[PDB]
């Protein structure tokens, strides 16, 4: 039904600018107030501002942390919401959420998936993707666990799927760890021993900031 | 300029029991008898979901297990009975005075029966060795509670440096945790030794779960 | 002197009640003009509920004044004086040139008892009191309700805006925020059905 998506996130240099946008469908965009909310990694939600509808003058409210640097605007013809960010700082790095207001600057009843912004002077590094196959020390058991290691990328996030999403249960993707200004994560998957290695198992790693899509097949070791 | 204080910061509740999370406002967020306090649920990596608006109104589509109460400066959110899907962080928000502010959040953990981890170890891939690095990876999957200790032993002696651990958030379906432990060495240091073991000590057993491999096969 | 202290308190209350009747009747005047200029069945029913509230502010404030003035006059001058416009006597008493004071102090404590039930001292203030009342909210929701589907939220916006332009013609940031606050307090009832 109601759908809001966020787009435009990426890596920005300190002091730079970025515009994120929110495409909405499934409701009469013109009748609703719209909000922007952000959440820095590992921190609390933070309200940024809202924009009024046509009936109430298209005016805006902002939090003080963002007043003067950010500008919220909307396009009623295309039912799209914008947030324009200027003079970005490192602590502006967060996931930015577009959220529809339930009233007139009230509660937020619908939220988008969010778009990620990283403000940093380090540059984009594509990940190294290594397959993790059993060492054949504990050869047999009915369920076998495979993995793949995603090392040395920047910025977050990366997406990991197994067999193009067809293998979704029994998957654990672990949160990235930052060392030396590069992130590393790993992902495990467990499959029946009757299905590997007789059938193929591939982990698919996507890093939008580098526009890279990488597939690694898990082949038995050596 | 209203500050929101949630208590407790962390809470563990058994299935079927009651969870109570409280928000205390630095000044009143009410307008006469009408409240401007709202509650949100956020599962890890997902967008927040509105549960209760104006202190006590249950938003459409939200199960009756959630309820809110309070007035003026003190409010509570109630979950009865608690279910596995409730593993999440909960936020209060006030829209009484500009700017709107959020509480710091309360993480709810759902208790379950103790479960031992499933452990598997992986040698460095040949693709990574060519670049000069060597990562040994140990997965510890689907255990509870979250507290766990991993030791690495190279040729029988404990190694403390180059070890990085990462926990998943509590699973929404089975209420377990998983963790990955990565020991990264140089290719030169890796090829100097033969036997590599990760040892997991968890409340479910006094003896550790040990998985290992030998580098020459 | 103790009479010069209470005389100052009585005159401050009399001046405040006089400004209450001025603000409330000024709201009523703009509402009656706004009701006569426009020919809609719906918005006129709002002015009916609003006028009944504003007039009753005036009746209450005048009732308090006419009760307080003879009381203040007896205290300021113990010699028999019970007439209106005592403003001159307590004012000069307050500057220069006990039973009745006790009588007065109680009436002032009695008056503030009803300080919570007092509409504004300005036209913006009385307007805020109008929208806070259940009688106006009850009238507004009955107009926007539909028998089948949900009550119309866009019409509630329009009716409150027209009312706000009846009482306060020049829009302010406070008027906009006041309009949003009242409409927000009704959000639970505009989603029923």
């Amino acid at each position: 039904e109601v759908k809001l998506e966020e787009s435009g996130g990426g890596l920005v240099q300190p002091g730079g600018s970025l515009r994120v946008s929110c495409a909405t469908s499934g409701f009469t965009f013109t009748d609703y107030y719209m909000n922007w909310v952000r959440q820095p990694p590992g921190k609390a939600l933070e309200w940024l501002g809202f924009i009024r509808n046509k009936a109430n003058g298209y005016t805006t409210e902002y939090s003080a942390s963002v007043k003067g640097r950010f500008t919220i605007s909307r396009d009623d013809s295309q039912s799209i919401l914008y947030l324009q960010m200027n003079t970005l700082r490192a602590e502006d790095s967060a996931s930015y959420y577009c959220a529809r207001d339930k009233g007139w600057g009230y509660a937020m009843d619908y939220w988008g998936q969010g778009t990620s912004v990283t403000v940093s002077s380090a540059k984009t590094t594509p990940p190294s993707v290594y397959p993790l196959a059993p060492g054949s020390a504990a050869q047999t058991n009915s369920m076998v666990t495979l993995g793949c290691l995603v090392k040395g990328y920047f910025p977050e996030p990366v997406t990991v799927t197994w067999n193009s999403g067809s293998l979704s249960s029994g998957v654990h993707t672990f949160p990235a760890v930052l060392q030396s200004d590069l992130y590393t994560l790993s992902s495990s998957v467990t499959v029946p021993s009757s299905t590997w290695p007789s059938e193929t198992v591939t982990c698919n790693v996507a890093h939008p900031a580098s526009s890279t899509k990488v597939d690694k097949k898990i082949v038995p070791r050596d | 300029d209203i500050v929101m204080t949630q208590t407790p910061p962390s809470l563990a509740v058994s299935l079927g029991q009651r969870a109570t999370i409280s928000c205390k406002a630095s000044q009143s967020v009410d307008y006469d008898a009408d409240s401007f306090m709202h509650w949100y649920q956020q599962k890890p990596g997902q967008p927040p979901k509105l549960l209760i608006y104006a202190a006590s109104n249950l938003e459409s589509g939200i199960p009756a297990r959630f309820s809110g109460s309070g007035s003026g400066t003190d409010f509570t959110l109630n979950i009865r009975p608690v279910e596995e899907e409730d593993a999440a962080t909960y936020y209060c928000q006030q829209s009484n005075e500009d700017p709107w502010t959020f509480g710091g959040g309360t993480k709810l953990e759902i208790k379950r029966a103790d479960a031992a981890p499933t452990v598997s170890i992986f040698p460095p891939s040949s693709e990574q060795l060519t670049s000069g690095g060597a990562s040994v990876v140990c997965f510890l999957n689907n255990f509870y509670p979250k507290d766990i200790n991993v030791k690495w032993k190279i040729d029988g002696s404990e190694r403390q440096n180059g070890v990085l651990n990462s926990w998943t958030d509590q699973d929404s379906k089975d209420s377990t945790y998983s963790m990955s432990s990565t020991l990264t060495l140089t290719k030169d240091e890796y090829e100097r030794h033969n036997s590599y073991t990760c040892e997991a000590t968890h409340k479910t057993s006094t003896s550790p779960i040990v998985k290992s491999f030998n580098r020459n096969e | 002197k103790n009479l010069a202290d209470v005389a100052g308190i009585a005159l401050a209350k009399i001046n405040n009640l006089i400004k209450q009747v001025s603000a409330a009747t000024e709201a009523e005047a703009r509402m009656t003009l706004a009701a006569a200029s426009t020919d809609h069945s719906n918005i006129s029913a709002l002015y009916a509920a609003a006028s009944n509230i504003v007039t009753r502010c005036v009746l209450n404030a005048v009732h308090a004044l006419t009760s307080l003035a003879p009381i203040a006059l007896t205290a300021a001058t113990n010699g028999a004086k019970t007439s209106g416009h005592i403003s001159e006597v307590i004012d000069i008493l307050q500057q220069a040139s006990t039973v009745a004071i006790r009588q007065l102090y109680n009436k002032i404590g009695d008056l503030e008892k009803q300080t919570t039930n007092n509409c504004g001292t300005s036209v913006t203030e009385v307007l805020e009191h109008i929208l806070k009342q259940e009688a106006l909210k009850e009238a507004l929701l009955s107009i926007v309700k539909k028998p089948k589907g949900a009550p119309d939220k866009t019409a509630a916006d329009e009716l409150v805006t027209a009312l706000i332009n009846g009482v306060v013609p020049n829009s302010t940031a406070q008027t906009q925020k006041l309009k949003e606050k009242i409409l927000n307090t009704l959000v639970p009832k505009l989603v029923e059905g």
